[PDB]
């Protein structure tokens, strides 16, 4: 009754340092017509299991999108470390939610080399759980400020991925959908098949 | 906010920035090297030098930070391998200067013409002819054309290098080219540049006696073929050894060979009765890549990967080549046959490219060999193993009813010490001598004296007509016009000798070491993926030691690879006689 289509074959995926949030309410949820499409490279899933997801229901459901590498999905867990699970993107440890993932060669590449892909690689701190950030501000590495210009140890803290067909498959596009599920007081509305 | 931290940002930044450069530049040369045409050099050219100046520039920038603030090893490892400059540190007409003899040099070394050009012409009358006069007049009319319009040019090449040498804190070029070999680690893993030339005279003096023995078989061989030009007690002369300089001694074979009527293992019929096309080589090599316990190809080797020569109209080089273009890109580009060579050269390339996938997961700085001879001497021993005649049998190119004679064991050791053995002195002697020339303990006036005595008192080789000092022999060679160093080879061949007596000993094989094949054995191929990996991330001592058990150079196992022929090659000379006099000459009488 609701997309879970508008979010699985969309046109345009967005930046993993801008990822892109959809919440879906007052539906009936069909979670077998997703886990035998059989395109799937990882359908794991935390807190719940797959065959017992049609019968409890929760209140809302968040999906994130956003597009990666093929060697950085394993840091898209809980407990993981690395370059894209604390500049970009954070899992909670009591994590209750799904992770989903495909190959996207035929689509995000060009000879050329796709540019409008980015990640964040300069930061100061660690990012909270479910927290996103937008700035460009540059980055200070020594003591002596530079005044928005950058120069020496004064770095711009975003850059692009090149993706071209005739990379490996570790350095291939992945889309990476995340659903999490949500259970408070408000009454639950979102579950289907009967 | 210390020196440490800073140096961790700049490298991350280096690395994710040159990756985009270098497989771009990877990119344009493949797209050349596979068309050839007009508008493919203007890409190639744009690719290289954006990527030369950017290299430039970042190398400038990384002399900022001191070295000995940092306490690990691995940036330190990064730094210094950022912070080397060569011709960076003089003047701009002085730089210009050293680029138009370079270019100039090459030129006139690439289109040389002696009364025919030396790359179709001069070579094969070198490699087939047999009449004294023929070979005589194209000797010295190349070398008298090429040597004495060539020695200005060298002279100004030494002092300029020594120059450039000198304003880097070093003491002459000959010890600049000795630093690749250097190591600063832990008390037990050291090397200074010093103990190289110790290291290459000890080793030498334990190959003499083999040598000498070959050299008194040619010499004797080579009395009917000549009549009444060499003397039984004199050297060989130098326009009789198979090649223009004589590097190699294999074109001797029909000439010298023990046993004439037996002929050697060639399953070029057996293969073609089969209808055997190059997938099927290319698939057979990587059986034999699997079954010792490494993985795979890739599923973009097989189709970026060129293997054959296109017929549409579209010209290609395709001098065997392996590629490694980064970003997980692996291609090999060979013009493939029928015959058993390609068959070999095939395993050698697989191997190529199995070192380069082992340490892909290290930072970009360090994705290279351990030092320059190591990733030859890995390809060289596939080619090694996969020739043997249980290979052969179990593949089934050669019936299972196969008889293994002695005689062609002879012949296959003696055409096998022909090709390695021989090289040795040469490459030797060249490397003294241009080392003496740089060091300036050679005077200027002097250079040809002393070339021409150390050939005769080394390697036992005279000219056949005298030269002053108006001349130039050693610029007549490939590596010496274009500045190249040239003692990888003796390294290598030491190296794949070393690591094949060690595979063998660990896959518990009985007998002579020349009829060893690893195949089948996953400890043998486990142990060697351990110093694969690393890399050029810790130092060769550690790499040769985790898989032989020592630190240093050994020639103990070449010499124990050819210990029929060195039992045999003893009994035949009993009516003969061991050495050679430098007083004879060819032009005496
Ligand atoms: C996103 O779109 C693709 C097609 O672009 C959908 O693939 C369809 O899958 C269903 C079964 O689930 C098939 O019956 C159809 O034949 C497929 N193609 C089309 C054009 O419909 C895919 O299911 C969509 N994702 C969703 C709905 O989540
Ligand atoms: C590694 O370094 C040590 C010490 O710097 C070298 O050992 C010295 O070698 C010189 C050789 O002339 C001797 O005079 C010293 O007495 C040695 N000192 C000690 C403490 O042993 C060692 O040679 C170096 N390794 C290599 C391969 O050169
Ligand atoms: C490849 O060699 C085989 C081995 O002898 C040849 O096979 C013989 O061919 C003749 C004529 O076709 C037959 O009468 C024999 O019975 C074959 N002998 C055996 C044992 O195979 C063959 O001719 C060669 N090439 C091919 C396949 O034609
Ligand atoms: C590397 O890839 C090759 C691809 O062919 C694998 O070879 C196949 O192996 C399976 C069993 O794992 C066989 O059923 C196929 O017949 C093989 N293919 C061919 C063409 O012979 C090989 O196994 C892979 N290596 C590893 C270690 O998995
Ligand atoms: C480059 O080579 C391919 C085949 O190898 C060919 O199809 C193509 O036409 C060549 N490029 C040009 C510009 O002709
Ligand atoms: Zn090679």
């Amino acid at each position: 009754l609701c997309p879970f289509g508008e979010v699985f074959n969309a046109t345009r995926f967005a930046s993993v340092y801008a990822w892109n949030r959809k919440r879906i309410s007052n539906c009936v949820a069909d979670y077998s017509v997703l886990y035998n499409s059989a395109s799937f490279s990882t359908f794991k899933c935390y807190g719940v299991s797959p065959t017992k997801l049609n019968d409890l229901c929760f209140t809302n459901v968040y999906a994130d999108s956003f597009v990666i590498r093929g060697d950085e999905v394993r840091q898209i867990a809980p407990g993981q470390t690395g370059k894209i699970a604390d500049y970009n993107y954070k899992l909670p440890d009591d994590f209750t939610g799904c992770v989903i993932a495909w190959n996207s060669n035929n689509l995000d590449s060009k000879v050329g080399g796709n540019y409008n892909y980015l990640y964040r690689l300069f930061r100061k701190s660690n990012l909270k759980p479910f927290e996103r950030d937008i700035s460009t501000e540059i980055y200070q590495a020594g003591s002596t400020p530079c005044n928005g210009v950058e120069g020496f140890n004064c770095y711009f803290p975003l850059q692009s991925y090149g993706f071209q067909p005739t990379n490996g498959v570790g350095y291939q596009p992945y889309r990476v959908v995340v659903l999490s599920f949500e259970l408070l007081h408000a009454p639950a509305t979102v579950c289907g098949p009967k | 906010q210390s020196t440490e931290d800073l140096v961790n940002t700049f490298l991350e930044k280096f690395n994710y920035e040159a990756e985009e450069l270098s497989y771009q530049s990877s990119l344009a040369s493949w797209n050349y090297n596979t068309n050839i045409t007009d508008e493919n050099l203007q890409k190639m050219n744009n690719a290289g030098a954006k990527w030369s100046a950017f290299y430039e520039e970042q190398s400038k920038l990384a002399k900022t930070y001191p070295l000995e603030e940092i306490q690990d090893s691995t940036v330190k490892r990064q730094l210094r391998a950022l912070q080397h400059s060569g011709s960076s540190v003089l003047s701009a007409d002085k730089n210009q200067r050293l680029n138009t003899i370079l270019n100039s040099m090459s030129t006139i070394y690439s289109t040389g013409k002696a009364c025919l050009l030396l790359e179709p012409g001069l070579d094969d009358i070198m490699e087939n002819s047999k009449d004294y006069n023929e070979r005589l007049w194209a000797w010295e009319g190349w070398r008298s054309e090429v040597g004495k319009q060539l020695r200005p040019l060298y002279e100004e090449y030494v002092a300029l290098k020594n120059e450039m040498a000198r304003a880097n804190n070093y003491e002459d070029y000959g010890d600049y080219w000795r630093g690749d070999y250097e190591e600063e680690w832990e008390n037990g893993y050291n090397y200074s540049r010093n103990q190289l030339i110790d290291d290459v005279e000890h080793t030498f003096t334990q190959i003499m006696p083999l040598y000498q023995h070959l050299h008194a078989y040619v010499r004797t061989k080579l009395m009917d073929t000549y009549p009444s030009y060499i003397s039984p007690t004199g050297c060989l002369p130098a326009h009789l050894l198979g090649d223009m300089w004589g590097r190699f001694w294999t074109n001797l074979y029909p000439l010298t060979v023990p046993f004439g009527q037996k002929p050697n293992i060639d399953v070029t019929n057996a293969m073609v009765n089969q209808s055997w096309d190059a997938r099927k080589i290319f698939k057979e090599a990587e059986k034999f890549f699997v079954s010792v316990g490494l993985p795979n190809m890739t599923q973009g080797f097989w189709e970026n990967s060129m293997l054959t020569e296109p017929s549409d109209s579209w010209k290609v080089v395709c001098h065997p080549t392996a590629w490694d273009l980064g970003r997980g890109d692996f291609r090999i580009k060979m013009c493939t046959k029928v015959t058993m060579d390609d068959f070999l050269t095939a395993h050698h390339e697989m191997g190529h490219i199995q070192y380069d996938m082992a340490y892909a997961a290290q930072p970009f700085l360090l994705r290279n060999g351990a030092n320059e001879g190591f990733h030859e001497a890995v390809g060289e021993i596939m080619s090694l193993s996969a020739a043997t005649p249980n290979h052969l049998k179990n593949i089934g190119l050669l019936p299972p009813s196969f008889f293994e004679d002695s005689e062609t064991e002879i012949n296959f050791l003696l055409k096998q010490a022909l090709t390695i053995v021989g090289t040795l002195p040469f490459t030797y002697m060249l490397e003294k001598w241009r080392w003496m020339v740089f060091k300036g303990e050679i005077p200027k006036d002097q250079w040809m004296k002393t070339w021409w005595e150390m050939k005769r008192n080394i390697v036992g080789v005279v000219e056949p007509v005298p030269h002053d000092e108006t001349y130039c022999d050693p610029a007549s060679l490939f590596h010496v016009a274009n500045d190249y160093s040239f003692i990888r080879y003796y390294t290598r061949t030491i190296y794949q000798f070393q690591f094949q007596e060690a595979l063998c000993q660990i896959a518990k094989h009985e007998g002579p070491l020349h009829k060893c094949d690893i195949s089948n054995s996953s400890e043998a191929g486990q142990k060697l993926l351990e110093m694969l990996k690393l890399g050029k991330s810790k130092p060769w001592t550690y790499a040769l030691e985790i898989v032989v058990g020592a630190k240093n150079m050994d020639v103990r196992p070449l010499l124990n690879y050819f210990e029929p022929l060195f039992t045999w090659l003893k009994e035949q000379n009993r009516n003969s006689f061991v050495g050679w006099n430098t007083d004879w000459s060819p032009y005496a009488d």
